[PDB]
RNA sequence: GCUUUACUGCAGGCUGUCGCUGAG
RNA sequence: AUACAGGGUGACAACCCCGUACUCGAGACCAGUACGACGUGCGGUAGUGCCAGAGUAGCGGGGGUUGGAUAUCCCUCGCGA
RNA sequence: GCACGGAGGCGAAGAACCAUGGAUUUCCGAAUGAGAAUCUCUAACAAUUGCUUCGCGCAAUGAGGAACCCCGAGAACUGAAACAUCUCAGUAUCGGGAGGAACAGAAAACGCAAUGUGAUGUCGUUAGUAACCGCGAGUGAACGCGAUACAGCCCAAACC
């Protein structure tokens, strides 16, 4: 069974849901956390200093 | 304070409940229950409410189907608003 | 599936942004739905 | 329009209410009216029924009722 | 003449002798026994306490903090380095242990600011600091002639911004010329290098 | 990437010492 | 014209329109600062070993760091006025 | 309103519009009664604290903000024409935290050694100097001086 076509088959897993708390489709229903900003993981809101260049 | 009753619920399917089976439709506030929508119902148009039936429409909003007591006539009711 | 209450406030929603732009906001403005989404060929949130 | 301010200011509290039931009625009716695709409209008075109402609600909590 | 107080500090030079010694000896065995933060209605070392900025009124509040003893507690690298940046065993950490004491102190009571600490002892595997910390909230304080400065906004969380005397020195701020050259105004804006 | 009695280091284990640590 | 900055107006506009110079008004910041005033009371002589911040000052082992080299700053273990 | 439509309406009861102040301000959200992909279930400062009338009665914290700022954690590519000390660099990135600016600050200072200076930032300079360094590549101050701005005080103890 190859892992391209055959395999996409096979997914009908619901995951990344709309958050609650930013509006973003990245709340993941089965971690019950936010890949975007955080939400269920920390109080703070999710952020890096990489999301940017360096200078800017 | 949001109302209950929104606006009458006027489609061909509302009529015939309106003309066969003593029922007026309504689109109502979603947060409303039916005992809510019974008794608005009655206070607004004076009338006796026997039964309601709810559903959240794909409106975003809730319809309530609202049979009134044989003492009532729909048609009539409607027909003053 | 089996949408919750919320879930099914927001694909309405969805349903209904997906109408035309009126035709007298054509003259008004004297001359399209660029949100316009097919049920088939787009993919919405959640 | 038709409703003013001061007229608004010289009903007592019990008047404002009832005048306040009356408007939401008058209006209800219409939204009735407009959802049976009712032609005998005046898009100007729905639309002065939701400014009057909020008058009356400004009002109301200015005099404390 | 000498005061009480003079009394407790004598003791407290040589904590391992003297009925001094007779005391830790017995009260480490409950000190071990505690939390991490214990409040405490007076200070174990009154003389230091006062002398430290400490009173007997409203808003004031001591308590005393245990801390696990040795150098940092640190995971080895798990991606390439060189020689020098593979360290483990022997690399401690920049901040004392008094340091680490008084901001667990002040998380427990996140509405008092530090005003000072002092140390209380050790054993062979942790050190006890008692830290005396404020209420700027309290009107009894708001009021101080002395301590009312801790209530200015500018005094929110010192502590964990190293503005604590303990803090201060560790920042290698005690000197006002030689060997100070990168640690004032502040060890940052000196690119970190004191 | 992998190997080893290649170079140089780092964890880890064994071992002595000092502190914890007292009385005869 | 104390106005020839700029723009608009069916084409190159000081004088068609907005503005522009001059003069004037208000808010914000300076600042609850400066000045002023209320209270407090500065300072000097003689005598008095009454008081003046300890794991500190300082030393040693191990680390880091620094231009800091014997002579940087800090952490840690031990000792310690 | 953007927005030049149709219909209709509002405005001399002075609308539109603008400034200031006020009213309203759904749900989720630090999100705080419990739970939940923005909804639901049966009176709520949840949690941590201070005070305490020991009752959540009175209060604090939480999260956000372009960067700036303070305290911690801390690389490698790279340079050295290899590379290990060194370098890149206390940089990138991470944890915590304050403000409108932070931090520093009234000498157990300096040491143009003096019959001299006199809290602290910062700017110019001192200077790529002193110092460091497979004494290689490279790293690199300070006192002083000219400026900016200036400001000096409060406890602990003695005696009560
Ligand atoms: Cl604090
Ligand atoms: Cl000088
Ligand atoms: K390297
Ligand atoms: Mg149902
Ligand atoms: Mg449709
Ligand atoms: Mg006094
Ligand atoms: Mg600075
Ligand atoms: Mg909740
Ligand atoms: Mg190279
Ligand atoms: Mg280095
Ligand atoms: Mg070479
Ligand atoms: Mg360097
Ligand atoms: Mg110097
Ligand atoms: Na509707
Ligand atoms: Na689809
Ligand atoms: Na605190
Ligand atoms: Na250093
Ligand atoms: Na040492
Ligand atoms: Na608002
Ligand atoms: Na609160
Ligand atoms: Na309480
Ligand atoms: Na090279
Ligand atoms: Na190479
Ligand atoms: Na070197
Ligand atoms: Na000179
Ligand atoms: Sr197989
Ligand atoms: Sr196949
Ligand atoms: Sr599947
Ligand atoms: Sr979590
Ligand atoms: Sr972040
Ligand atoms: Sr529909
Ligand atoms: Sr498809
Ligand atoms: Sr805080
Ligand atoms: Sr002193
Ligand atoms: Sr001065």
């Amino acid at each position: 069974t190859g892992a391209g076509t055959p395999s996409q088959g096979k997914k009908n897993t619901t995951t990344h849901t709309k958050c609650r708390r930013c509006g973003e489709k990245s709340y993941h229903t089965k971690k019950k956390v936010c890949s975007s900003c955080g939400f269920g993981k920390s109080a703070k809101r999710r952020d890096y200093e990489w999301q940017s260049k360096a200078g800017e | 304070s949001w109302d209950v009753i929104k606006h009458p619920h006027v489609t061909e399917k509302a009529m015939n409940d309106m003309d066969f089976q003593n029922k007026l439709q309504f689109a109502v506030d979603d947060r409303a229950s039916k005992g809510e929508v019974a008794d608005a119902v009655e206070e607004q148009y004076d009338v006796t409410v026997e039964q309601v039936n709810t559903q959240n429409t794909m409106d975003g909003e809730k319809k309530a189907v609202v049979r009134l007591s044989e003492d009532d006539d729909a048609q009539e009711v409607a027909s003053r608003i | 599936g089996k949408k919750s209450k919320a879930t099914k406030k927001r694909l309405a929603k969805l349903d209904n942004q997906n109408s035309r732009v009126p035709a007298w906001v054509m003259l008004k403005t004297d001359r399209r739905n660029h949100k316009r989404r097919h049920w088939r060929r787009n993919d919405t949130d959640e | 329009t038709v409703l003013h301010v001061q007229e608004i200011r010289d009903m007592t509290p019990a008047e404002r209410e009832a005048e306040l039931d009356d408007l939401k009625t008058e209006l209800l009716n219409a939204r009735a009216v407009q959802a049976a695709g009712g032609a005998p409209e005046n898009p100007g008075r729905i639309k002065e029924l939701r400014k009057a109402i909020a008058r009356i609600k400004t009002i109301q909590g200015e005099e404390g009722d | 003449a000498r005061s009480a107080y003079s009394y407790i500090r004598d003791a407290w030079e040589n904590p391992g002798d003297g009925q001094l010694a007779e005391l830790q000896w017995q009260r480490q065995q409950e000190w071990r026994n505690e939390g991490a933060v214990e409040r405490i209605e007076r200070p174990t070392r009154l003389d230091k306490a006062r002398s430290q900025g400490y009173k007997a009124k409203q808003g004031v509040i001591v308590a005393r903090v245990s801390v696990r003893k040795g150098s940092a507690r640190k995971r080895r690298h798990k991606a390439g380095r060189r020689s020098k940046r593979q360290g483990v065993t022997r690399i401690t950490r920049r901040k004392d242990i008094q340091r680490v004491a008084e901001e667990r102190a002040s998380r427990t009571f996140p509405n008092l600011r530090v005003l000072n600490s002092y140390s209380v002892g050790q054993d062979g595997r942790q050190k006890w600091h008692e830290v005396i910390l404020i209420d700027p909230n309290h009107p009894a304080i708001q009021n101080d002639d002395d301590l009312s400065w801790i209530c200015a906004d500018d005094q929110a969380d010192r502590v964990f911004r190293g503005l604590t005397g303990a803090g201060r020195r560790n920042r290698g701020l005690s000197g006002k010329g030689k060997g100070s050259e990168k640690t004032r105004p502040s060890l940052r804006s000196n690119g970190g290098k004191a």
